[PDB]
């Protein structure tokens, strides 16, 4: 879907298994990433059109955010492809997996 | 072992041998013989006592049978009209009779001469409280060693006696309490009497110098006698109270040892002195009569003798000093009810034994400061009275152990006078115009018990007013001007029960206290906060408190004293109980929030640390909202807290608001809302889309149970500033488990609108105006029971849809525009048990209908046709399924009579007159079915 952004200036982001990623911060300033997850904590986002309601929304990768700022932070625009490449590891395999990213863009 | 329905005893009269006590009021059973129970001790029954409450109780002819050492036998309740004459053979030992109670208005009883023949040797034959009886003439005579008579509270009239029956031992005769006016017949010839008691009778002459002349004690108490006739010169003892006097009677006066006389409650005059003659009269009670000062002549013998002088209810105006300047014996003089104004000193004897005074409800203004000089008193009495302080009369005795001084003028409490006194046990001064209680007007009285200072005006407490008494246990303050507790009680640390109800204090100190207090009172004052009652330390003896018609609005742990057993802070305005207010009180054992304004009541706050107890609660009268944190309401925890008034306690209900008993409340009210949680176990907490977080939706109240089982989102577009966007239901919570989408608007439901929600049980998107649904709209739902898609604009339903919805069983589609019931429905709503589709555009009955499951169905409102069964008529379905229709008396036939003209589909219905104003002819589905082939379908 399309990044979104709160009150307090923090841009969500969430993209399917297989896609591409594009985190983006507006001029003079760089990507913070505040939050990251690549599994599955929801049953409505990015549908099989199989029509397999996934039964696991409890899937966590803990190294998403650490793997996420040592590949966007500090750069005003990070590109990547969602997969199980990126991110080392399958925190629930045989369920479809996507990634939720918060960030920030700040001064340097 | 003890007989049928009689229990033994060892004899009190001679505890060698076994009384038996009797109680046959139980039941008519048999009366088994004492004979044939062959009890051990049969001649060990001395004492017999048998009690009823049935009437016509007869005894059987061989009861009292081998019982030949039977000495005393009583009878009560135990009603008849006779007696058997064998019964009474058998005991010839029997040296007591009682009867109690063996006849009322209704049964007659006749002691029978011969009854009583094998009853000689009874020397006291006792027959009391019974009416209608008859007595032989005789009686006496079967009972010559007769010694003390009891007939009383028997009514009889009259009392007759064969003038050959001499009772030559009767020493004691009980006539009181009957309706005997003369008896002189009786008496006559039965000289052997020395005490007669013909209390509360209506005797008008009576003679008794030749009658009775050892007669001893005349008790004569509620009679009409005017004047007496004739005494033996050994009367001590005279009771003429209640009678028709008005002066002392001669024969009375001219006794020669008359110890007492009672005639009080008379008319006499102290005008008509009689002259007493005895000097032996060491009590006289002529209370609540006429007098109108005290007579000399009276005691002018027994001045030195005479002990005891009850003299209230009179119109004495003044003592006449010196009559009782020489009542060295007297012990009591009661003079209470009176006129007297001033106690003067030359009234009393310089060392009177007097240890009575009683002198209340008198004129009294000036007590003379010696006329209690020197009294040994131990009771002095002087209430209701008009004395100006506390008279130095009263500082002249030392003995003085109780003092009343209630309902007076006292304006002022002095050191000198209630300080000499050190024997003072009990002092009253209640009802009085006391201003304030000044320092040491009681330090010196170390034998103080109770003081009454209740019904004054005291603004203030001196610091200082309450040392020097170690003994002094309780102190009443009621109905006062107390505005402030500072001071005053520190000090006194004997105290035990203190009164301070119906004041002005405002505001309530634990360390203001004495340290030895346990139970208080501060009830109907403006007590509106408690101090620390853990930074105080005289709340360690305090059991009981009661602060109820006060202004505590809050309560924590600090103001509620830990060692108390009793709380009673009824009618307050208690909104917060802190959340561990009664968490370490584990002594506790009662607690009153009755009348209080407390809303949330939490958990935590009854929770009692290593409580042993079931904590007693009223909390009735109280805007109480039952949520989850009332979970200790249900009573499944421990400590277990029991409501005592939950059979009128009452709250309001967490979503709409009713009212509840709090008695039949249950696990499922317990209501408390959000509008932002997160599920147990929930990991992704912190995140936007997480499924475990259930975040409410904007114009929607969310409530939810204690363990994330239930939860209730009702959205309503009830704004008059109406919803300019359609309802996003990707926005709801995703654990939602019901859902009511209700007045606001939204026309379609888009595919995969609500997908996932396996817990959802309730969905009603009803007053949205949907027209379209979109299939697979409803995907996956497999709680899913009720689904209301009332009152919107859909016209017909696919079947597409409704995608695993098996546990579907209610549906309704009432209000809308459907005509049409199609086969798709039936086909994934199998537990289909509950249909609506009353108010619609039905046209006719759809064929789908004819093999279905459905037990409650409503179809009413709807523009059926009806014709003659084109094998599909309205009425034949009906009339074989009219069970099934919730509202039968509510089916209309519909016939568009100027269309069926005009398309020439003529029915049975476009030959009546359509309504007037209509094209339709309109007539209820009963009407049609029970005249089917009466009128409407005859060919
Ligand atoms: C001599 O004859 C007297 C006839 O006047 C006998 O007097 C009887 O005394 C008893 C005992 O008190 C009465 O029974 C009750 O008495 C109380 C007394 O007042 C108490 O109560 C009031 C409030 O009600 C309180 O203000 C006082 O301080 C007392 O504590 C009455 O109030 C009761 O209503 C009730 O009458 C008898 O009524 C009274 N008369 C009779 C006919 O019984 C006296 O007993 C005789 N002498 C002996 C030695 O027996
Ligand atoms: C207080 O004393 C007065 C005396 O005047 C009592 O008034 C009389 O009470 C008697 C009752 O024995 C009545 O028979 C009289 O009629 C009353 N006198 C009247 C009405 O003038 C009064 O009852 C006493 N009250 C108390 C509580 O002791
Ligand atoms: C039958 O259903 C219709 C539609 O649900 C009801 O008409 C509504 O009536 C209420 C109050 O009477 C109005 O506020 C709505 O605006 C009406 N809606 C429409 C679409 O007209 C009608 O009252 C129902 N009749 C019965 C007997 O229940
Ligand atoms: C007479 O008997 C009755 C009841 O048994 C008792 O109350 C009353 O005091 C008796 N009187 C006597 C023994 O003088
Ligand atoms: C009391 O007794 C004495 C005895 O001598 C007598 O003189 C006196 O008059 C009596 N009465 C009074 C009121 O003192
Ligand atoms: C929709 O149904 C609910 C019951 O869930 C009912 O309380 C409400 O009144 C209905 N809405 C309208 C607009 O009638």
């Amino acid at each position: 879907a399309d990044p979104t952004t709160d009150e307090s200036g923090t841009i969500s982001h969430t993209i399917c298994d297989g896609e591409a990623a594009e985190l983006s911060c507006p001029a003079g300033k760089v990507i913070s990433i505040v939050l990251g997850n690549y599994g599955r904590f929801s049953v409505a986002v990015c549908l099989p059109d199989n029509d397999i309601v996934p039964s696991n929304i409890n899937c966590q990768n803990h190294k998403t955010k650490s793997i996420l700022e040592k590949k966007c932070n500090g750069d005003s625009m990070c590109y990547f492809t969602v997969d199980k490449k990126t991110f080392t590891e399958d925190p629930c395999p045989n369920t479809p997996k996507y990634l939720e990213v918060k960030y920030n863009c700040v001064v340097p | 072992e003890c007989p049928k329905f009689c229990k033994c005893a060892p004899d009190p009269v001679q505890p060698t041998s076994k009384l038996l006590l009797c109680d046959y009021s139980s039941k008519n059973t048999t009366i088994t013989p004492i004979a044939s129970s062959n009890y051990d001790q049969v001649a060990n029954i001395r004492s017999l006592f048998i009690s009823c409450d049935n009437n016509n109780f007869q005894f059987p002819d061989a009861y009292f049978k081998s019982l030949t050492a039977l000495h005393h036998l009583r009878i009560v309740g135990c009603e008849t009209t006779h007696f058997s004459v064998k019964l009474f053979e058998d005991l010839a030992a029997l040296r007591r009779l009682e009867l109690d109670q063996i006849s009322t208005a209704s049964t007659s009883f006749e002691m029978t001469e011969d009854v009583l023949m094998p009853l000689a040797r009874l020397e006291k034959f006792s027959l009391t409280r019974s009416r209608n009886i008859e007595l032989p003439q005789r009686l006496l005579c079967s009972l010559p060693h007769l010694q003390v008579l009891n007939i009383s509270s028997n009514e009889l009239p009259s009392l007759r006696r064969e003038e050959s029956c001499v009772a030559q031992q009767l020493l004691i005769v009980d006539l009181s309490r009957n309706r005997l006016t003369n008896i002189e017949q009786f008496l006559r010839g039965i000289p052997a009497i020395r005490q007669i008691s013909v209390a509360y009778n209506s005797i008008a002459e009576l003679d008794l110098s030749l009658a009775t002349p050892f007669l001893q004690q005349l008790d004569a108490e509620a009679n009409r006698i005017v004047d007496l006739t004739s005494l033996p010169g050994t009367v001590v003892h005279v009771n003429l109270a209640g009678n028709a006097l008005k002066r002392v009677p001669d024969a009375v006066a001219e006794l020669a040892s008359l110890v007492a006389l009672n005639v009080s409650r008379n008319e006499i005059e102290a005008g008509n002195s009689s002259v007493f003659s005895s000097p032996e009269l060491e009590m006289l009670d002529a209370s609540y009569n006429k007098l109108d000062s005290l007579p000399v002549e009276w005691l002018q013998k027994c001045e030195k003798r005479i002990a005891h002088l009850h003299l209230e209810h009179n119109s004495i105006e003044q003592l006449t000093g010196g009559v009782l300047a020489n009542a060295t014996n007297l012990q009591t003089l009661d003079l209470s009810s009176n006129q007297l104004r001033v106690f003067r000193d030359e009234v009393l004897p310089e060392n009177s034994k007097i240890g009575n005074l009683r002198l209340s409800n008198n004129s009294l203004e000036l007590l003379e400061p010696s006329s209690l000089s020197g009294l040994k008193l131990e009771s002095l009495d002087l209430s209701h009275n008009k004395l100006t302080e506390v008279p130095a009369a009263i500082g002249k005795v030392e003995q003085l152990k109780k003092v009343d001084l209630s309902h007076n003028r006292i304006a002022k409490v002095y050191q000198y006078v209630l300080n000499k006194i050190k024997q003072l046990h009990t002092v009253d001064l209640s009802n009085n115009q006391l201003q304030s209680i000044g320092p040491y007007i009681f330090s010196d009285s170390s034998e103080l018990h109770s003081l009454d200072v209740s019904n004054n005006e005291i603004s203030l407490l001196f610091k200082d007013a309450f040392a020097r008494c170690p003994k002094l246990r309780k102190i009443s303050m009621k109905m006062n001007k107390i505005k402030s507790l500072d001071e005053g009680l520190t000090e006194a640390s004997g105290l035990r029960r203190l009164d301070v109800s119906h004041n002005e204090i405002l505001v309530l100190k634990w360390s203001a206290l004495p340290e030895n207090l346990e139970i208080l009172n501060a009830d109907n004052n403006d007590i509106n906060l408690l101090t620390a009652a853990s930074m105080s330390p005289s709340t360690a003896n305090l059991k009981s408190v009661s602060l109820s018609n006060n202004g505590i609005t809050i309560m924590n742990a600090d103001q509620i004293p830990n060692s108390l057993e009793s709380l009673d802070v009824s009618n307050n305005r208690l909104a917060k109980l802190g959340k561990t207010a009664l968490a370490a009180k584990s002594q506790l054992r009662r607690l009153n929030l009755k009348g209080n304004l407390l809303t949330v009541v939490a958990t935590e706050s009854m929770k009692v640390v290593e409580a042993v107890h079931p904590l007693k609660v009223e909390i009735s009268e109280n805007p109480l909202i039952c949520d989850c944190q009332m979970g200790w309401m249900i009573g499944g925890a421990k400590p277990k807290v029991l409501i005592q008034d939950s059979e009128t306690a009452s709250c309001s209900h967490a979503v709409d608001g009713h009212q509840i008993q709090i008695q039949s409340l249950s696990k499922k009210d317990l209501l408390c809302p959000y509008k932002s949680v997160c599920e147990p176990e929930c990991i992704c907490c912190q995140y936007g889309n997480c499924d475990c977080k259930s975040v409410c939706p904007a114009n929607c109240r969310c409530f939810r149970d204690d363990q994330f089982n239930i939860n209730i989102v009702r959205c309503h577009g009830n704004s008059s500033m109406v919803p300019k966007r359609e309802f996003v239901v990707s926005e709801l919570p995703v654990s939602a488990t019901e859902i009511i989408l209700s007045g606001v608007t939204l026309p379609q439901l888009r595919t995969h609108s609500f997908i996932g929600r396996l817990r959802l049980q309730r969905l009603h998107i009803n007053g949205t105006g949907l027209r379209s649904i979109q299939p697979k709209a409803f995907h996956t739902l497999p709680a899913l029971k009720t689904l209301d898609l009332s009152d919107n604009s859909l016209i017909s339903l696919s079947g597409e849809e409704f995608l695993k919805c098996g546990e579907v069983s209610q549906l309704f589609l009432n209000g809308n525009r459907f005509s049409t019931l199609s086969r798709g429905i039936f086909e994934k709503l199998p537990n289909l048990k509950y249909l609506t589709l009353h108010n619609n555009s039905l046209e006719d009955i759809p064929q789908v209908l004819h093999s279905t499951a459905l037990s409650k169905i409503s179809l009413s409102s709807n523009p059926l046709r009806c014709d003659c069964s084109w094998e599909h008529n309205a009425a034949e379905w009906f009339s074989l399924h009219r069970h099934l229709v919730v509202d039968f008396p509510k089916v209309e036939c519909w016939e568009n009579v100027t269309k069926a003209f005009l398309t020439n589909d003529t029915t049975v219905l476009s030959a009546y007159p359509p309504n007037m104003g209509n094209d339709v002819f309109v007539m209820p589905i009963e009407e049609f079915l029970r005249d089917y082939n009466s009128t409407i379908c005859v060919p």
